Formats: C-alpha cells, sequence, structure tokens
C-alpha cells in the first residue's frame, strides 16, 4: 500500500549524547528481526542500510554544546538520505541513534513534504537551545533547531549551518512529557506548543489524548505525520535500556495505542525509533525487553493491530 | 570480517625519497583508519586519526589520505629517524583489526656478508649433541638462503632461522645459520658446510671445517 | 601521568586460564573506552577486544570470541581481561590501550597504551639455560677475520640478557633475537668481531637468565 511502504535507514550515531552507546541501536533493532518482521504484513520494506558517518577527529565543543560538528554533519547526512527515501514515496523509518539525529530526520523529511506535522513521543521536551541548555548535549536540543519560532535564539553552532528550521510551533505535539527543565518549559509555554504531558494523559486517557492530537494536527488539513518516537517515552519497566529513563511514563499499551492510531490515519510519513541503548541494560533481559518493545512499537506503526490482521483472502477455504 | 592489507609488506626507499604505504581494506570503512608507528622495542604511537588528521606532535611529513575502501600513508621524506613498522587500525564499531605492518628501512653501501662457520662445542661434546652455527654478518639486502651439506648431501630438520632487525648504527643485517645435531650424526662426518646466497656474491660462499681440528 | 600499568600472568603452559589487569591512572577512567590488544613478539598487532565506559558492549575479535571476557571496574580503575581455554597461539604481549577521546562512543582509535604482561602459552617450566658454545676464533681455518659467538640453548621463558666482556664490548655485538626450539625452549645467539692478532681479548660471554635468576659465564679466549 502507499502506507507501510517502508524505507529503513540505519543511523548508528551516538555523539549527540553524553558518553554514549546508543550507536548500536540499529544493530540490535535489526538483529532482533525488524525487517524480517515487517515483511509478514504487506510492507514493501527497502533497507537503505546503516548510514556511513564519516569521522570528525578534531571536534571541540562550541560553548557548552559537546561535539557539535559531528552531530551537525551526521544529521545533514541523515537528512539527505531521508529526502532520498521520501522521493521514492516511502516512509523514512530512521531507526537510531539518538534525538540528535531528529534534526536530520525531520529536516530531510521536510525538504520533500514541507507541511509535515511532528508527533514527538518523548519523556523529555528535547527543546533546549544551545544557550539555555545545561548539560550541553545535543540529544536534548533537536527541536530547537527545527522550530521557526526560535530563529535568533539559536546561535550559529558549527556544523548546523545547513539547518533551516522547518516546523512551526503549531505543527508539533508532545506526548508523554514528564521530565522538563525550566528552560524547556519556558520555551514550551511561550511558543504555545501543544503538549500532552503525563498529567494530561492521566486526565484524558490515551484514547482522548490521541483523538485530540490527531484532531489538532490533521484537523485543519490532512498532512504527513512524522512520529518521532523515543523509547524513554515509555515507562522504564518496558524500556529500561535507554539513556535517561524517567519513571511513571507511558505504558506498553499506551505506546501501542499511540502508534496504532497514528497508523490508522494512513498519513504516517516518517518514523524515528531513537535512544535504544543496549549498553545500559543491567541484565541482557532488560536489553531484550527494550528492543522487543521498540520493535513492537515500530510494527504497530505499520499496520500490526492488536485485534489481529488478515490478508484480503477467504480464510474459510 | 574486514581484511586489511598493507600493500608493501616491507620496503626500503632511501633517506630522502617519499614512501607510500597502502592499506586497501575489504569492505568500505569510510574514513575510519588510523596509521600507527611502532619503532620496534617500544609502544606503537598513533600518527593519523581519521585518514588524514595528522595527530598533534606528528611531523608534517606524514600525509595519509584516502577514503572508502583503500587508503595510503605518504611519508614525504623518510628522514631515517622514521625507520619503523607502520600499522593500519580500521577503528569502527568492533572488528577494529589492524594490518600486517610495513617494515620501513633505508639503504647504505650495499655489501657482501662475512660468512663464518663454527664447530660444535666440546662442552656439548660431553652432553649428547652437536651445534654447528654459521654466522653471516653485515650484509645488504636481506636476501640470503643458507644451505647445510652432509659432505655433499642435503640436510633437513637442522636448518634454523635467526634473523636480526636492522642495526641502529651501520643499519646492517645479520643471520646465524643455527644447526643442532646429535652425537651419532656428528661423528659420522667432519666437513660441515654452510652455503651463502647473496646478490653481492653471485657465487654461493661455502665454508667447511674438519672435526676436532679446532 | 596517564600510566596504564599492566599486570597479570605470563606463564601458563596448558589450555589453562588467566586474568590480566591494567591499573589505569591519570584520566577519568569511567569516561574512556579501554581495549586490549596483543602482539606476538616480532609480529604485527592484533585487536583482542574492547569495552565501553560501562561494560556491556564488549566486542571481541573472531579469534578469542568464546574464550576471553573483559570486565571493568570503574570505581577501582582496572581493566580485567579473563582468558580461558588458551590455545597456545595466544603467546603474545598483551597491551591495554585507551580510547583517544572522551565518550566511548564506539568508533575510536587508541591514543595511550600500556605495555607488558608477556603471556606465554608452552609446556615446560622456568628453566636455567644451557649455554653450550665454542668458537675456534681465532684459528687459521679459512679467514684471518674469524668472529666470536655464543649459543644459549634451552631456556624459558623470554627474555634473557647476554653481555660481552661484562658489557664493555659493543662493536659488532649482534644479539640475535631468541628463536623457539622444536623442544619448547628458546634459542638465541650473539657475536663479536675479533681478528687473529688481538691477543688482549679475554672475552666473557656473560649470559643471564633472570627468569630463573641464573647466570652462566662461558669464558672465551682464542685457543687451538
Ligand atoms: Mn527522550
Amino acid at each position: 500500500a502507499k502506507s507501510r511502504t517502508i524505507g529503513i535507514i540505519g543511523a548508528p550515531f551516538s555523539k549527540g549524547q553524553p558518553r554514549g552507546g546508543v550507536e548500536e541501536g540499529p544493530t540490535v533493532l535489526r538483529k532482533a528481526g525488524l525487517l524480517e518482521k515487517l515483511k509478514e504484513q504487506e510492507c514493501d520494506v527497502k533497507d537503505y542500510g546503516d548510514l556511513p558517518f564519516a569521522d570528525i577527529p578534531n571536534d571541540s565543543p562550541f560553548q557548552i554544546v559537546k561535539n557539535p560538528r559531528s552531530v551537525g554533519k551526521a544529521s545533514e547526512q541523515l537528512a539527505g538520505k531521508v529526502a532520498e527515501v521520501k522521493k521514492n514515496g516511502r516512509i523514512s523509518l530512521v531507526l537510531g541513534g539518538d534525538h540528535s539525529l531528529a534534526i536530520g530526520s525531520i529536516s530531510g523529511h521536510a525538504r520533500v513534504h514541507p507541511d509535515l506535522g511532528v508527533i514527538w513521543v518523548d519523556a523529555h521536551t528535547d527543546i533546549n537551545t544551545p544557550l539555555t541548555t545545561t548539560s550541553g548535549n545535543l540529544h536534548g536540543q533537536p527541536v530547537s533547531f527545527l522550530l521557526k519560532e526560535l530563529k535568533g535564539k539559536i546561535p550559529d553552532v558549527p556544523g548546523f549551518s545547513w539547518v533551516t528550521p522547518c516546523i512551526s510551533a503549531k505543527d508539533i505535539v508532545y506526548i508523554g512529557l514528564r521530565d522538563v527543565d525550566p528552560g524547556e518549559h519556558y520555551i514550551l509555554k511561550t511558543l504555545g506548543i501543544k503538549y500532552f504531558s503525563m498529567t494530561e494523559v492521566d486526565r484524558l486517557g490515551i484514547g482522548k489524548v490521541m483523538e485530540e492530537t490527531l484532531s489538532y494536527l490533521l484537523g485543519r488539513k490532512k498532512r504527513p505525520i512524522h512520529l518521532s518516537f523515543d523509547v524513554d517515552g515509555l515507562d522504564p519497566s518496558f524500556t529500561p535500556a535507554t539513556g535517561t529513563p524517567v519513571v511513571g511514563g507511558l505504558t506498553y499499551r499506551e505506546g501501542l495505542y499511540i502508534t496504532e492510531e497514528i497508523y490508522k490515519t494512513g498519513l504516517l510519513s516518517g518514523l524515528d525509533i531513537m535512544e535504544v541503548n543496549p549498553s545500559l541494560g543491567k541484565t541482557p533481559e532488560e536489553v531484550t525487553r527494550t528492543v522487543n518493545t521498540a520493535v513492537a512499537i515500530t510494527l504497530a506503526c505499520f499496520g500490526l493491530a492488536r485485534e489481529g490482521n488478515h490478508k484480503p483472502i477467504d480464510y474459510l477455504n | 570480517d574486514i581484511q586489511m592489507t598493507q600493500s608493501p609488506s616491507s620496503l626500503s626507499a632511501s633517506v630522502g625519497d617519499r614512501v607510500t604505504i597502502t592499506c586497501r581494506a575489504s569492505q568500505g570503512i569510510s574514513n575510519y583508519l588510523a596509521w600507527y608507528q611502532q619503532k620496534p622495542g617500544k609502544v606503537p604511537q598513533l600518527l593519523i586519526s581519521a585518514a588524514s588528521t595528522l595527530q598533534s606532535g606528528v611531523p608534517s611529513r606524514f600525509s595519509g589520505s584516502g577514503s572508502g575502501t583503500d587508503f595510503t600513508l605518504t611519508i614525504s621524506s623518510l628522514q631515517p629517524e622514521d625507520v619503523a613498522t607502520y600499522y593500519c587500525q580500521k577503528y569502527n564499531s568492533a572488528p577494529r583489526t589492524f594490518g600486517q605492518g610495513t617494515k620501513v628501512e633505508i639503504k647504505r653501501a650495499d655489501a657482501a656478508p662475512t660468512v663464518s662457520i663454527f664447530p660444535p662445542s666440546s662442552e656439548q661434546l660431553t652432553s649428547g649433541g652437536a651445534s654447528v652455527v654459521c654466522f653471516l654478518n653485515n650484509f645488504y639486502p636481506k636476501d640470503i638462503n643458507v644451505k647445510w651439506k652432509i659432505d655433499g648431501s642435503e640436510r633437513q630438520n637442522g636448518v634454523l632461522n635467526s634473523w636480526t632487525d636492522q642495526d641502529s648504527k651501520d643499519s646492517t643485517y645479520s643471520m646465524s645459520s643455527t644447526l643442532t645435531l646429535t652425537k651419532d650424526e656428528y661423528e659420522r662426518h667432519n666437513s660441515y658446510t654452510c652455503e651463502a646466497t647473496h646478490k653481492t656474491s653471485t657465487s654461493p660462499i661455502v665454508k667447511s671445517f674438519n672435526r676436532n681440528e679446532c | 601521568e596517564v600510566q596504564l600499568v599492566e599486570s597479570g600472568g605470563g606463564v601458563v603452559r596448558p589450555g589453562g586460564s588467566l586474568r590480566l589487569s591494567c591499573a589505569a591512572s591519570g584520566f577519568t577512567f569511567d569516561d574512556y573506552g579501554m581495549t586490549w590488544v596483543r602482539q606476538a613478539p616480532g609480529k604485527g598487532l592484533e585487536w583482542v577486544s574492547g569495552i565501553n565506559w560501562n561494560g556491556g558492549s564488549t566486542g571481541y575479535a573472531d579469534s578469542v570470541k568464546g574464550r576471553f571476557t573483559i570486565s571493568r571496574d570503574n570505581a577501582k580503575n582496572s581493566l580485567y581481561l579473563q582468558m580461558n581455554s588458551l590455545r597456545a597461539e595466544d603467546t603474545a604481549l598483551y597491551h591495554c590501550a585507551r580510547d583517544r577521546r572522551r565518550g566511548s562512543y564506539g568508533s575510536d582509535a587508541f591514543d595511550i597504551w600500556g605495555q607488558g604482561t608477556m603471556v606465554t602459552v608452552s609446556s615446560a617450566k622456568t628453566t636455567p639455560p644451557s649455554v653450550y658454545p665454542l668458537a675456534p676464533g681465532s684459528a687459521a681455518q679459512t679467514n684471518s677475520m674469524v668472529t666470536l659467538g655464543c649459543l644459549v640453548k634451552g631456556y624459558f621463558p623470554e627474555p634473557v640478557t647476554v653481555t660481552w666482556n661484562s658489557g664493555s664490548l659493543s662493536s659488532g655485538v649482534h644479539t640475535f633475537p631468541a628463536v623457539l626450539e622444536s623442544d619448547l625452549y628458546t634459542l638465541s645467539s650473539s657475536v663479536t668481531v675479533p681478528s687473529s692478532p688481538r691477543p688482549s681479548e679475554t672475552v666473557t660471554c656473560n649470559v643471564a637468565h633472570p627468569a630463573s635468576s641464573t647466570k652462566v659465564d662461558k669464558k672465551i679466549v682464542p685457543r687451538d
């Protein structure tokens, strides 16, 4: 179908984070059989292979932003690849990685479909600017490089000179926020970004949360959706092997429901599975659980419904 | 895996003229290649980080280049204090396998070895063995194949190799043709010969001795 | 100041086991990604394995895959490497190397290295050598320029020290690197450059085997 016509892009990149290890995100997400599982449902999966990220040996912090040139060039490469897989009419399934790659994954996707609406599922806002950041990491600042409303509040970071901010403030919906810094929250409330923090999810139920999300994005006009999932968005009992797990988050069922409701719109046009960190699993079972949850989320984005799926044939024969 | 192949397994250009080691890999590693330098008897120091990158403190002679599958390392001028063995790291996720290495050396006045042979020790003649050693010293190049003769007939299980890496001062090489025998084999024959084979001496230099003549 | 002090075994004959160590100091240990490499004496290097700032992405070379394991203790600054079922081809000098930059982000080269822990694997015990040399130098065999050399046979393990005239004579001293026997011992040699008319040459071939702490001085003076 026009949906579930996947183009998979590896992104074994971790330099946008503190001392990392998420670069073996694609390796585990694939060795857990993601392509082999996406082919049972009628998906035209094309593996564009793990991106070769050229090395930046001498790459010094900008002011506090750790290793900005590496992240900037990695995201430019990813954006080029994502534009390549979107010109083929596919769904750019960028499985990474860290959100420092979301800058590329959305900037490339917006080169083709300028009017995409982003659904950001993350425990964090990931909206620090290079000025208001505190840890000086770039996994925590991918949205600030994308919002049109933050132009002028984003310094000319080295390596991010190619970034033209693409999404408006009114084209992004946060789901699952439960760990927001004061600067992130000031930016979030000033720009009028629609967000469904954990409190709004508890108040409304995930069903009403997703109904409002889709009526807010796809209400005025049907547009592509770029679900930029982050596995720390789900509760740590389900995804323990992630960078910064925050307790009391979306359950497994709620994550699956988010993805199923996004799929059923049929407008999904890009997906990111970020922050799978198999090095932070206390036990190999924790890594297996995180990877299985990420795989289940990914599959549900592409038609695998919990009620069960059947091919359009007469099974009573 | 990924197989890394130093192109010259050993080279000797000159004090002066440039040197270019190649490290064609198996599958594209895409700008993840570190060039090392060991200077035998020490710890390998890193020279080049990502295929050029000229790590701090490394003299600007080294100008490695390339990307993708094959690379190089062009030493602009050899400057014999750079005589060492160079490696090739391929640092990405975790094959990280090095290369074979590349013996780099210089030349001097190309000379003929001084071949000399020695009988077994009489102190060993009380022990139950025989050790006839032919020492070949101060020669260039490396190539000599050494033959041992049972008064005219071939020998096996006794031809032992002992090379020396290049001297520091005169930059010369040395071989000792170690041969170890038994007492029954030693007293059967006397004229034990060691046969040189060098580019200088177009004739194989063969020397022998008589048993208990020495 | 960034010392990587290496410790651990060095003599295991059977397919036994060892556990090396690398007491790192000078840098923040739980930040860099330490590794282990081996180097058979006089041969090329080989990457043994490597780990993270944390331990958990331990990757191993496909020659020690099922045999070696790396652990790491960030609170105590060590780089344990457990070797099991040694295959006797693992007779290399094992280095611990750092990661050259901050994050243990996976792909990184090796800046600072330790040295040592010469693991040998071997069927025999640490044994004194059997220095069994002679040289008719300077006899009138075929040359007026006859060299003077020794042979050191049957010692283990590496290395040994051979000095000449109590280390005074350095001219033409070519101490050939030790060569493994077929008898699971090691064979070496060393030569000088004497001539026939050098009567004031009382050559003391001072071989020392500190592994067994044994010293054999085979005096050499030109004779009949
Ligand atoms: Mn997050």
